[PDB]
């Protein structure tokens, strides 16, 4: 379970939970609020 | 077992039930599976045939061996052969299943509790114990086995008589035998017309004669022990015993096969189909005298032909095994 | 012969947490951005990772049961994307008005615009991989009998996973199970094969064509009995086939025309959809399954009849070839890279021959009027098909720098190979530069002639002929076929060499395929660029080792960079480098067969059907006059038929508008890779290194230009991504507007 | 159609016939008759195992099958 918490914790894991993170920011924020060309 | 003169011979695994022929407490435990196993294919077929069964259709052109049987001895059918109660069918059906439970119950017993030889018990399991050589043991085992068998022909006539009662196939309706046969002249006159029996009321007499009969013949052999003479011409060993019951059972499915074809009484066209002819291409085949639809045949063409192939093999298999017994290797050939 | 090893690995992930333990050179850790690549690259590299052979291949065995996960993970998600987020019940009850469909994106930022109508008030991608039409030969009518499969699928890509942790962590087998070649090779045409098309002719006789044929007569997807209710009550299945009612009987008695009526040789294709006939299928697997079978049962094994391959092999010799086939079967049961190279060799041709067969006997319902689906099956399975055969030439260069050996490789058929590749390449370089004269000089000289006014003088039909009479005449012998040399079919085997037009929704099915000089010229463009791609390949794979130009190759491994700016440049001499060479030629070859087929298709086959018969094609018959020229083919092909593609912003096809400019990048960013070089990139990164040194944020791994191979595998890749990304694009958007 | 026929004597006359004719192939051209699991008896079967019993025995039903299909198509039987 130790070795496998640091699998999780690699660089294409955490790149990938990362962009997922973000690209889940992104998605839900631009369902909510989309067509936000200027502020 | 006949192990010649090496006497102690490894049987492998094709030919491996041979291990536990001198074996008493594994002997059991085979052919209590056997009965189970048995009584399993008389429960599970006769609810698989109830449930593949249309009552509109013919019971002979459905492919049904097991409800007919107990349409002739009068459950689930009124008059002509409609089947319009179906429920006795189910419960003679269900009771086979429960009572291959317990007997599968007991094989396992058997093959586990109880030690592979019972001469290691004490008590009432010492004295169950038997060998191949002993005559006075393999008499009282046949003693009993007769008695339950006379029993089941009484028991078969005591439906007949009081409780319930056949079916006739002329004047189709269930009957109850309130005066069946009783004279010995008349039963004996069956050894030339045994297939063309037409008689409700013979049918039950015979049985009552066979019922009698057969537990005369158990109380024989459980009260005087097998004699000299029957010692000397019988060889006593395990497949030699078993090879004179090859032969017995073998004698007895041809005789089966000849009253499912031909017989109408015992076996009614409304519960089975037309009755057969007697043909012989290469091999002595019963054929259906009225064409089917489909290669579908009738119900007692398919118990006939198989009864046939397996009492002709069962009388190979009495021949191998009786040549066995007297000596013969089969290697040297 | 089963034998295995119990417990050979725990299982455990403390090596999970530790990246490149496989690799000797890689388990210090990182110590520059090369560990990361050399990661990857060495991953699957299970011979060099180990020495022992046993240990490899009981990798490589677990290895497929890990990827058969993959493969039935995305089957059971094909077969959830059709039974949840697909059109199939409505496209069952009218498949000449509903388009398939079985993908529905998300509605955001715009991108709901892509779910289409596909008719019937479904909205989503519509979908050319042609699923509805084999689930429709597969019998299936409910959407919940495709969960069912998908469901199934996941139960056996879990079984699949942990089949392959079984055989590698608790019970590996030894190396004498996986070179016991002539069991497998029993098991695999018998049990695998065999078995495999048995049972499909099973399900075919019992679900296929019972369901079929009452969807041909009319019969609605609602009304249509359940698959199990013909095997329950055999009285639908006599009312559809009077053949089942003598049951086995006729099979076991060698009765079998009794079966004739749905065991057909009956050829062509069904008039109502356009398929082939089921009961022509269902013949075909039974055939197919009785000599896979009875192929199963020819190799030694356990009870002694049988052919040692070892024999077979050392028996064919011959006065031209020395001392013959000998050594090949320790060559094939010792080298998994050289069973590969085969296997690579033959899949692929078979992936091009399932493409070359799928359009002209279109063997789905509504496939063949499906033009989008007949364009993306042909080009999909081209593609694939060519990227196994340059794998063939990889994995042959593999065997030859690593598992040659030469002491028990003396005056065989390999060493012989070796001996004469002097022979072989310069002949083979030849006849490239003979069928690149002419062929693509063909298409100059009459580009050249057409620019000068000078039609007379082009290769053309109406002018100096090329016809293919061979070809032609070969096209005429299956036209006479049934009833001369095939008595019992009543149709030809494809309409493609000629006969009758099939129309289904008033649209052509399949239409005799006339060759001509077009025809002819871009055959021998075919035989050209297949030449050059067999002749980067097979240098690459005899010259793994040595060449007069560096005759050590061998110790050089088989991907290295070069061997160095000497001897007038060395660059590129690897085997890996043919490869990469090899994977261009094929792209080159392969993108010249789709657009072969795609404007010989829509010039001279798809189009719609007049009542009274004519045919009106899609291009008008373009290929005959244009399809000789360069000019044709950048006008009336790729000007022409690419107005699709990019009007299509604003649609519901805009994604491939977006997808054709998406493999113009890449193809574009390719070249960054392919035609620079690494020492200018160092050089740049150490000036980027320098101001991440200023602001003391110089990473600890450091930052390395790409490698000399990698510099090309990440050329290669972008230029086959975005050139493919392209045509994908560009095939897909034409043929969902046409029709 | 290719013609064929129902089950008949003459069928299973063509059918051992055509096992005889594999059986005698194979006692001449199969070069391991007896590996690998034995026959109960040796001696009536040419020293043949139960891979080369089952072995013949499906040549000749597979010459079995081509030989009454092939006569059976012409009209011989
Ligand atoms: C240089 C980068 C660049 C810039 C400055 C932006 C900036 C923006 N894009 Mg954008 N976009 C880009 C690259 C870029 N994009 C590329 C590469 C793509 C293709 C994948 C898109 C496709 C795209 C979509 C489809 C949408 C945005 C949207 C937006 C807005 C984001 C509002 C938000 O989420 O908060 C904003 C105007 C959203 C918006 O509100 O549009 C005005 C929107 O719907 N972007
Ligand atoms: C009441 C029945 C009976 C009894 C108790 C015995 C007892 C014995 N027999 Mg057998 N024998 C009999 C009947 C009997 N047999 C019959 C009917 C045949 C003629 C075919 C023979 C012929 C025979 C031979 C050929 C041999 C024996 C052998 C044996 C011994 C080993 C058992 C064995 O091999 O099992 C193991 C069981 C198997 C490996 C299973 C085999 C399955 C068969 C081949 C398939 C049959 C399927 C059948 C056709 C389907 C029926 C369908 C249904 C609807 C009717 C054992 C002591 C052996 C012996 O004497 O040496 C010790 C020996 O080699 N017997
Ligand atoms: C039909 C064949 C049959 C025969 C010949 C035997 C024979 C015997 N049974 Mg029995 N038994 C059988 C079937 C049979 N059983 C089945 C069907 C079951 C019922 C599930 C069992 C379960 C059983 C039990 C539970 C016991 C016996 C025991 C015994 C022994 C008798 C001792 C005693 O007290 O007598 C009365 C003897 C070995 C006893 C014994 O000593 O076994 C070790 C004992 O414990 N039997
Ligand atoms: C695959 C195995 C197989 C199957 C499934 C059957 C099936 C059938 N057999 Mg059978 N048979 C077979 C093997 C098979 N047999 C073999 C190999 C033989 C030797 C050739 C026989 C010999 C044979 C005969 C002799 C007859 C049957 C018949 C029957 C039918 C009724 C059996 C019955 O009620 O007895 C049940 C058994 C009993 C009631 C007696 C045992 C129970 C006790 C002792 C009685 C009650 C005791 C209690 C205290 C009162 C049934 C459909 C009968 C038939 O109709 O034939 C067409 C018939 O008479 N069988
Ligand atoms: C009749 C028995 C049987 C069958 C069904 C197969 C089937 C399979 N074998 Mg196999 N094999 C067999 C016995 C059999 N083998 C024996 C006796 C040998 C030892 C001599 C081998 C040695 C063996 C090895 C060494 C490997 C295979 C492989 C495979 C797969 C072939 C490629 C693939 O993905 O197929 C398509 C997949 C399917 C059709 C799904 C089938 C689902 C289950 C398995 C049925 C396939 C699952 C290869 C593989 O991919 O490993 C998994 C592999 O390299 N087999
Ligand atoms: C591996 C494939 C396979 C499987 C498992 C089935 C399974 C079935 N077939 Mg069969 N069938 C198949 C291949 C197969 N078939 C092929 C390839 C043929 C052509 C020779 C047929 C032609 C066929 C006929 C003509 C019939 C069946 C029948 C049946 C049933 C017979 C069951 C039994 O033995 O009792 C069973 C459901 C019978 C049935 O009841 O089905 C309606 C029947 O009439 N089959
Ligand atoms: C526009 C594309 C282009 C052209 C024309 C060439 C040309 C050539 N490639 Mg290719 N190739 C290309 C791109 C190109 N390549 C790219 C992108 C790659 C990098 C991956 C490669 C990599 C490469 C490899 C790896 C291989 C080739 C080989 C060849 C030759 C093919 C056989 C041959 O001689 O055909 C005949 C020549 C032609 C078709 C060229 C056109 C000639 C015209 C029709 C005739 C012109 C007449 C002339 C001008 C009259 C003289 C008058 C005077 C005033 C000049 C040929 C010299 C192969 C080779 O050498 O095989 C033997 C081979 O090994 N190529
Ligand atoms: C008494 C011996 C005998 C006779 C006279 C026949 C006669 C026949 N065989 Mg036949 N056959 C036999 C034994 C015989 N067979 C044997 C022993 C085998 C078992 C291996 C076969 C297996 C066999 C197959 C596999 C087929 C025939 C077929 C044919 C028929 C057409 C053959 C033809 O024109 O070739 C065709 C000529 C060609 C040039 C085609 C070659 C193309 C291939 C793919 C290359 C013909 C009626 C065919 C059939 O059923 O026709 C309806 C067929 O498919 N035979
Ligand atoms: C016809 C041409 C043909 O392919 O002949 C094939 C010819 C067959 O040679 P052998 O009779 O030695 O072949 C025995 C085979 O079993 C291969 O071992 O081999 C060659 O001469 C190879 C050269 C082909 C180069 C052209
Ligand atoms: C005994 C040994 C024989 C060795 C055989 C070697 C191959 C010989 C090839 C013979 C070539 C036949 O010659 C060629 O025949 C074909 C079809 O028959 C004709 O082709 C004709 O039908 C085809 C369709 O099938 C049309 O596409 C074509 O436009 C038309 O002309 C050609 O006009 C003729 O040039
Ligand atoms: C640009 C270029 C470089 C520089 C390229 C480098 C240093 C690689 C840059 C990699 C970046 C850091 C990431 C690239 C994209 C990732 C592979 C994507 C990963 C997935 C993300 C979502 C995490 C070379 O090193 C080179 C070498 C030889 C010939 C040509 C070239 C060449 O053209």
């Amino acid at each position: 379970m130790d070795g496998l918490k640091s699998f999780l914790s690699t660089a294409p894991v955490m790149i990938m939970a990362l962009l997922t993170f973000t690209a889940g920011i992104l998605i839900e924020f631009n369902r909510f609020y989309p067509d936000l060309l200027f502020h | 077992m006949q192990t010649y003169g090496n006497d102690t011979v490894q049987y492998e695994w094709w030919a491996g039930n041979a291990r536990f022929a001198d074996q008493s407490g594994l002997f059991i435990a085979a052919h209590v599976a056997q009965a189970a196993l048995t009584a399993f294919w008389a429960g599970a077929f006769t609810l698989f045939e109830i449930s593949r069964f249309d009552p509109t259709q013919a019971m002979g052109d459905q492919g049904l061996i097991l409800l007919p049987h107990l349409a002739t001895l009068g459950w689930g059918v009124g008059d002509g052969g409609q089947i319009v109660d179906t429920y006795p069918y189910f419960v003679i059906g269900s009771i086979h299943l429960i009572a291959s439970a317990v007997l599968g119950a007991g094989a396992l017993f058997h093959t586990l509790r109880a030690p592979a030889d019972l001469s290691t018990l004490k008590g009432q399991g010492k004295k169950f114990h038997f060998t191949w050589e002993n005559p006075q043991q393999l008499g009282i085992i046949l003693g009993h086995h007769l008695l339950f068998l006379g029993a089941g022909a009484l028991l078969l006539a005591g439906k007949a008589m009081y409780w319930g009662g056949l079916y006739d196939a002329t004047t189709q309706t269930v009957r109850l035998v309130s005066q069946p046969t009783l004279d010995p002249l008349v039963i004996y006159g069956y050894q030339t017309h045994f297939a063309s029996i037409s008689s409700l009321e013979d049918l039950v007499g015979g049985h009552i004669f066979v019922g009698f009969l057969l537990i005369g013949g158990g109380i024989w052999h459980i009260l005087v022990p097998p004699l000299g003479w029957a010692k000397k011409v019988l060889l006593f060993s395990g497949e030699a015993i078993l090879s004179y019951s090859l032969g017995g059972i073998a004698l007895a499915g041809f005789v089966a096969a000849y009253f499912c074809a031909v017989n109408t009484l015992a076996y009614p066209p409304e519960f089975y189909g037309p009755p057969l002819a007697i043909k012989l291409g290469i091999f002595p085949y019963f054929a259906d005298t009225v064409e089917l639809p489909m290669h579908a045949h009738t119900s007692r063409a398919w118990l006939a032909n198989a009864h046939f192939f397996l009492a002709f093999f069962f009388l190979q298999g009495h021949l191998w095994h009786a040549l066995r017994a007297l000596g013969f290797d089969f290697k040297r050939v | 012969k089963v034998s295995v090893d119990n417990n050979p690995v725990p299982t455990s992930f403390e090596k999970w947490g530790k990246p490149g333990h496989f690799d000797r050179t890689l388990a210090r850790g990182p110590k520059t951005t090369t560990w990361i690549w050399n990661l990857h690259a060495n991953a699957h590299d299970f011979d060099s990772q180990t020495s022992d052979l046993e240990d490899v291949s009981r990798k490589i065995f677990s290895a497929h049961f890990g990827h058969l996960a993959v493969v039935f993970v995305w089957l059971s998600g094909m077969y959830f994307h059709g039974a949840k987020f697909s059109n199939y019940e409505g496209w069952l009850a009218d498949p000449t008005h509903i388009k398939p469909s079985a993908q529905v994106v998300w509605p955001i930022v715009g991108q709901g615009i892509l779910n289409g109508d596909v008719g019937g008030g479904f909205h989503g991608i519509q979908i050319t991989s042609g699923l509805f039409y084999l689930w429709r030969a597969s019998g299936f009518t409910d959407s919940y009998q495709l969960y069912c499969t998908a469901i199934g699928g996941l139960v056996m890509a879990a079984l699949m996973l942990f089949a392959g942790w079984f055989h590698y962590h608790v019970k590996a087998p030894k190396l004498e199970w996986f070179q016991n070649v002539e069991s497998m090779m029993n098991h695999h045409l018998a049990g695998l094969l065999g078995l495999g098309s048995l049972g499909w002719a099973g399900h075919q006789i019992h679900v296929s064509m019972p369901i079929n044929k009452l969807l041909d007569a009319g019969v609605a997807p609602k009304d249509i009995p359940l698959p199990h209710e013909f095997i329950l009550e055999p009285s639908k299945m006599a009312e559809l086939y009077p053949s089942f009612a003598q049951g086995l009987t006729p099979f076991f008695t060698l009765n079998w025309g009794v079966y004739s009526d749905f065991l057909t040789f009956k050829g062509g294709l069904n008039p109502v959809t356009g398929g082939l006939w089921l009961s022509d299928t269902a013949h075909h697997h039974l055939a197919i399954a009785v000599l896979f079978i009875i192929a199963g049962h020819m190799y030694r094994t356990n009870w002694g009849i049988g052919h040692s391959m070892k024999e077979i092999l050392e028996a064919h010799k011959g006065p031209f070839t020395g001392e013959g086939h000998k050594g090949l079967y320790e060559i094939l049961t010792t080298s998994w890279h050289a069973q590969l190279a085969i296997n690579l060799a033959l899949l692929g041709s078979l992936t091009i021959i399932v493409a070359q067969h799928m359009y002209a006997m279109p063997p789905y319902p509504y496939q063949a009027i499906d033009y989008a689906t007949q364009l993306s099956l042909f080009t999909h399975h081209m593609w694939i098909g060519g990227f196994l055969i340059v794998g063939a030439g990889a994995h042959g260069a593999i065997f030859m720098v690593r598992d040659y050996d030469p002491a028990k490789n003396v005056n065989n058929l390999l060493d012989r190979m070796l001996r004469h590749r002097d022979a072989i390449i310069s002949h083979l370089n030849w006849v490239c530069i003979f069928l690149g004269f002419h062929s693509f000089g063909l298409y100059i000289h009459n580009d050249t002639m057409r620019a000068l006014g000078r039609p007379q003088d082009m290769f053309s039909d109406t002018a100096i002929q090329l016809q293919p009479i061979f070809a032609q005449w070969v096209q005429h012998l299956h036209t006479l076929a049934p009833g001369a040399t095939a008595p019992n079919a009543l149709a030809t085997a494809s309409y493609a060499f000629g006969g009758e037009t099939i129309a289904v929704a008033g649209k052509v099915a399949m239409m005799p395929i006339t060759l001509g000089t077009a025809d002819f010229m871009v055959h021998h463009i075919h035989a050209f660029t297949i030449h050059v791609t067999a002749l980067i390949l097979l240098k690459g794979v005899l010259y793994a080792r040595s060449s007069r130009l560096v005759p050590d190759k061998a110790n050089l491994g088989f991907r290295f960079p070069c061997d160095g700016p000497g001897r007038g440049g060395t660059c590129q001499v690897s085997g890996w480098d043919h490869v990469f060479l090899g994977l261009f030629w094929m792209y080159n070859s392969l993108s010249i067969v789709i657009f072969h087929f795609s404007w010989k298709m829509q010039s001279d086959v798809w189009g719609t059907v007049s009542p009274d018969g004519s045919v009106t094609h899609v291009t008008l018959g373009n290929f005959a006059q244009s399809a000789i020229t360069i000019n044709g083919w950048l006008r009336d092909f790729l000007w022409a038929q690419a107005a699709n593609v990019i009007n299509s912003y604003g649609s519901a096809l805009s994604a491939y508008g977006i997808m054709f400019l998406a493999g113009h990048f890449v193809f574009a960013f390719s070249l960054m890779f392919l035609f620079s070089g690494r020492g200018y990139w160092q050089e740049l990164i150490e000036s980027i290194v320098w101001a991440h040194n200023k602001l003391n944020v110089a990473p600890a791994i450091q930052p390395r230009a790409l490698s000399i191979i990698q510099g090309r595998a990440v050329g290669v890749a972008h230029y086959l991504l975005g050139g493919i990304v392209t045509t994908w694009a560009f095939f897909l958007a034409r043929s969902l507007s046409i029709g | 159609v290719p013609a064929t026929l129902s089950w008949s004597p003459k069928v299973a006359g063509v059918m051992i016939a055509c096992n005889i004719l594999a059986i005698a192939f194979g006692k001449l051209t199969i070069k391991q008759q007896n590996v690998g699991t034995p026959m109960p008896s040796s001696n009536f079967f040419g020293g043949f195992g139960l891979g080369a019993v089952l072995g013949t025995a499906s040549f000749g039903h597979i010459l079995g099958a081509g030989v009454i299909l092939g006569l059976a198509n012409m009209g011989v039987l």
